[PDB]
């Protein structure tokens, strides 16, 4: 047998543990606006990227390209799940920085999809 | 596949032989009985050929040495071929010297079959010509 | 490619070109890994392309039967089996050109001592 | 098994692979572990006969020597419909036995 | 080839090509093939009478299959490619898997040679070659038109005009020249030998597309890999 | 006649390469049908497409030529509606048409 057969149980098989993703979707306090749905085809991404890079870089106190690219990779799907993104960032950032971070990245993407150009308002200004 | 696993694979070849109780007439080394050439690999680059001969002489008398070197710079690639005067010294050296450490680096010593000598078409050096045609050896 | 047998040939179309280029180009320690990968990709692929790739990789394996390098021997036994499954090899070709160096270089006493090689 | 509470079944969607039983497990039911009255043939899910594992024992995992069945009582209760019945974890009992013999021997 | 020779003779009003007087009359089989080559380009009817298409091509000093393909097919860009049809720097204007496309950006950037590894002679003639073909199109009311996509526009022309040259190395319905994986069908300008069969200046083309254009001349499936189990094998 | 066990809706691929059986909600299964060399029908293991909290009104197989088999559906998601005490989310949730593609290369069904 090239590996062992036994590799541990998956979460669909094993009832001894509760679903930690659902449990965190209950008890973390999420930001006010994350329920609005986002379409990423209507959003221009590479203009969004330098702000994220800068935002994560100053929160972290250094630059972590794995956290950067992780955030970018989560935004590649058509409808990005915002609550899972705040959960998945809570480990790296404070969990208070993650809430603020989504609280500014998310209305920015909303402003971007309302535009025709793909560009949010504060970036059209400047 | 890392070189250290090659060093371990030759050693496990020997330990496995001991566990099974194989006789020396049918040992793995008996496939290389015809040749008296052994590959040494993983050497430190600081070692010169006097060092190699100085150490591998514990098991017999070295007839020829081929520490292969870079063509442009001349520095050592790290591997060389040694010919012993006795063929049985190859058995002794592959068993005893495989995986020892010299300057903090483990080396692998394995039997080499049908070793083919370098052609003297190049006139790059003279001492190499002397080594090829005549080679190191005691003179009466 | 081992895990996906026999599916995904269309997913692996993107890497067939650098893999091939490396097998023709590289010599040395890269060749063992690249040759392993191409040997697993051969059963995934359909008969027309399999008959192509098996012939040239058969020519590489004939050259590599000589090689006194342990990873190369572990690789080319497997790849011999994988190219022997396809129908693009001929029985005459195998017993004329694979078979004598195969039984001269692989049926040895040191091959029988390691369990994976055995 | 019914004797080990910490063992866990695969329960994925079973397929066309037939599950088999090693000499030790021959003649017993995969669910309730009985020796009598075999009613239906066991099917295992695709992942569980992947590769080298093709044809091993359903209940323990050893070389399989005959086909596995469900008994009549597990058929009537429709226990044969829950999924792949391959056991996916060794459990405490198997592991303890190994370390105990190895300590001694 | 006798193909264009026929379109020039049948223009002259010669109703018998068998007994016409030449000093050394050509093979009768080469005539029948040439007569058959103008057939499938729709330059003639079934009984050998000229069509509106065949009468038009004779105004072009071209091989009729090529001219026909261009006309049928991108008119400004066919005017570009067909004129041309009569490795580092190569890469920039050379799109992968095609030769007309490579030629396309060749001329297009010419009016936009030494440093690009191109010949000022070949292009200066092609500049005049394209010049004269335009005068011949306008004269007889061949419309000047452009399409949104050139690759789509040019691919169709090659399939039509040159259809007699298509390969499934490859097999004609031959090996590639040193000139240039999903694609299995090709269209090619010219054929040549040195030690082998060589295919020159080629363009990828689906088998299905060719059938739609030339049904008479030409007169992928997703299937599951694994065979499953029958009822007997299951228990 | 269970609520989640398939059997209610049944759709076949118009070329005849797959069949798809689904329950009223959250459970679908595709079977790949084939012919062996003795011209006998062979069946595969089921490929599953499951989507929780989701109602199916009808499922029909789409006539794509010899591409990967498609199946079309009249789905609806009741997940949001059971969490709105005001009852608005029941009112303005809407039915979707979703297309499932059976990727015969990768042996799996993708929504
Ligand atoms: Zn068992
Ligand atoms: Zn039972
Ligand atoms: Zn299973």
């Amino acid at each position: 047998m090239d590996a062992g057969f036994f590799r541990g149980t998956s979460a669909e098989q094993d009832n001894r543990f509760s679903n930690k993703q659902k449990k965190l979707l209950k008890q973390l306090k999420f930001a006010e606006c994350l329920e609005k749905k986002v379409d990423m085809s209507k959003v221009n991404l590479e203009v969004i990227k330098p702000w994220i890079t800068k935002r994560v870089t100053e929160i972290l106190g250094f630059e972590d390209d794995v956290v950067i690219e992780f955030i970018f990779n989560q935004l590649e799907v058509k409808n990005p799940d915002s609550k899972m993104m705040q959960i998945n960032l809570t480990g790296f950032l404070n969990g208070k920085n993650a809430r603020e971070f989504m609280g500014e990245l998310w209305p920015l993407l909303l402003s971007a999809q309302e535009n025709i150009a793909g560009i949010p308002s504060a970036f059209l200004e400047l | 596949m890392n070189p250290l696993t090659k060093v371990k694979l030759i050693n496990e070849l020997n330990e496995r032989e001991v566990q099974l109780g194989v006789a020396d007439k049918v040992s793995w080394h008996s496939e290389y009985k015809d040749s008296a050439w052994i590959f040494l690999g993983g050497l430190p680059y600081e070692l010169t050929e006097g060092d190699i001969i100085c150490v591998f002489s514990q098991y017999g008398e070295i007839v020829n040495i081929n520490l292969v070197r870079d063509k442009k710079t001349g520095k050592s690639k790290g591997f060389c071929f040694l010919c012993y005067e006795d063929q049985r010294s190859t058995i002794l050296a592959v068993d005893n010297f495989n995986g020892i450490k010299i300057k903090g680096r483990t080396i692998r010593v394995d039997h080499v079959s049908n070793y083919r000598a370098p052609k003297d078409s190049e006139e790059i050096d003279d001492v190499t010509r002397q080594l090829q045609e005549k080679g190191c050896g005691a003179r009466t | 490619a081992e895990a996906a047998t026999p599916y995904g040939i269309e997913s692996f179309d993107s890497v067939l070109k650098p893999l091939w280029k490396g097998i023709r180009q590289h010599r040395g320690k890269g060749l063992a890994a690249f040759l392993k990968a191409i040997g697993y990709l051969i059963p995934l692929m359909d008969a027309e392309y399999a008959n192509y790739y098996t012939r040239e990789v058969m020519l590489i394996l004939i050259r590599e039967f000589q090689s006194p390098d342990e990873e190369m021997k572990k690789i080319v036994l497997k790849v011999v089996k994988q190219c022997c499954g396809t129908d693009g090899v001929e029985a005459n070709y195998i017993k004329t050109e694979i078979l004598p160096p195969f039984f001269k270089h692989f049926w040895q006493h040191r091959m029988a001592l390691d369990r994976r090689n055995y | 098994a019914k004797h080990h509470p910490d063992l866990i079944f695969c329960r994925k969607q079973a397929g066309v692979a037939i599950g088999r039983l090693c000499e030790k497990c021959d003649g017993k039911c995969v669910i309730c572990d009985s020796y009598v009255r075999p009613c239906t043939l066991v099917r295992i899910c695709d992942e569980c006969n992947y590769g080298s594992y093709q044809g091993r024992c359903v209940i323990c995992g050893g070389p399989g020597v005959s086909d596995a069945y469900y008994c009549k009582e597990c058929t009537i209760q429709e226990k044969d419909r829950d999924g792949c019945p391959k056991i996916v974890n060794l459990g405490s009992s198997k592991t303890d036995l190994f370390y105990e013999r190895k300590k001694y021997g | 080839s006798l193909g264009n020779v026929v379109l020039l003779l049948k223009s002259l009003g010669i109703h018998d090509l068998m007994h016409f007087d030449f000093l050394d009359p050509p093979p009768y089989e080469t005539l029948l093939l040439a007569l058959e080559q103008l057939y499938a380009l729709g330059a003639l009817n079934h009984l050998g009478e000229l069509t509106t298409s065949g009468r038009k091509m004779a105004e072009l000093p071209v091989d009729p299959m090529l001219s026909k393909m261009i006309l049928a097919s991108c008119s400004e860009e066919i005017l570009t490619v067909a004129a041309m049809l009569s490795d580092n720097a190569r890469v920039n204007f050379f799109l992968p898997g095609g030769d007309h496309l490579v030629l396309l950006n060749v001329y297009t950037q010419w009016a936009e040679c030494y440093e690009n590894f191109v010949q000022f002679r070949s292009m200066r003639r092609a500049r005049d070659v394209r010049e004269q073909l335009e005068g011949l199109l306008e004269r007889v009311e061949v419309g000047l038109s452009s399409c949104q996509g050139d690759y789509i526009r040019v691919r169709k022309a090659i399939t039509a005009g040159y259809f007699y040259h298509t390969a499934r190395g490859y097999r004609t319905v031959v090996f590639i020249h040193p000139n240039s994986q999903q694609p299995r069908w090709l269209l090619y300008h010219e054929l040549v030998l040195t030690t082998k069969e060589f295919m020159r200046q080629v363009l990828e083309i689906e088998s299905s597309w060719l059938l739609e254009v030339a049904p008479h001349y030409y007169k992928a499936k997703k299937m599951p890999k694994k065979i499953g189990k029958t009822r007997e094998e299951l228990g | 006649c269970r609520r989640i066990v398939p059997g209610q809706f049944l759709a076949v691929d118009p070329k005849g390469r797959a069949v798809m059986i689904s329950a009223i909600e959250k459970q679908k299964l595709v079977y790949i049908l084939n012919r062996d060399a003795a011209a006998r029908l062979t069946i595969s293991s089921p490929l599953e497409a499951h989507k929780a909290n989701t109602l199916v009104y009808h499922v029909v197989g789409v006539d794509v030529g010899f591409e990967n088999p498609m199946f079309a559906c009249l789905e609806m998601d009741y997940e949001e509606a059971d969490n709105d005490p005001t009852g608005e989310a029941a009112a303005n949730t809407q039915q979707t048409l979703t297309f499932y593609e059976l990727d015969l290369g990768l042996n799996h069904v993708v929504r």
